[PDB]
């Protein structure tokens, strides 16, 4: 996943 | 005696499993709901878009087979709920195989 | 479920704390004994040498510093003992530190 | 430490  | 924020969360109003599963109503995602839920995130109704009830941390982008717990440490190392929840030597695992991999791709420079 | 090895200590008669600290009695050494029997070490009245009532390994020449768990876990990972003791976040912690430090000293050759 |  990738934060944001 | 371990600070103010730190103790306090982001946003009490998702501190209980029930207040976040519920978000996840409509659930078009790969990802495993009720394993976000436990895992203190929640969702903001912007795709598939979570963010931890207590360190705040968001994530999104969420591939099939990852695990909730993972990424939040993989990004959320300082988050107090995760201490508590899985323990140091969970948190330190996922950061040093991190870090080893990179010391092994770091042999191709 | 376990196997033959594996479950069965190969030195029942040492499985209590008490049988292994009673083994400690004249402790010359360093290293600390109430530590040493609690990582399941006890002593073979050579030297510093100590031995797992469980897999067996024994341990030898150690330093001031050191921890008996470290150790445990650095040299014998696959003892049952240690892992129902510290779990196996703690072992493969042991160990992925010592992977990545060989790795942070292979860039000098 | 070391084994034996
Ligand atoms: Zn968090
Ligand atoms: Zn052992």
């Amino acid at each position: 996943a990738v934060p944001f | 005696n371990f600070p103010n924020s730190t103790n306090l969360p982001r946003n009490p109003s998702m501190a209980d499993y029930e207040a976040r599963i519920f978000t996840f109503g409509t659930w078009i995602y790969s990802v495993n709901k009720e394993q976000l839920a436990r895992a203190g995130f929640y969702a903001l109704g912007e795709g598939d878009k979570v963010k931890c009830f207590h360190c705040g941390g968001g994530l999104t982008d969420w591939k099939p087979s990852e695990d909730p717990w993972e990424q939040h440490a993989k990004w959320y190392p300082g988050c107090k709920y995760l201490l508590e929840q899985k323990g140091q030597e969970y948190i330190n695992n996922i950061h040093l195989t991190h870090s080893l991999e990179e010391c092994l791709v770091r042999t191709t420079e």
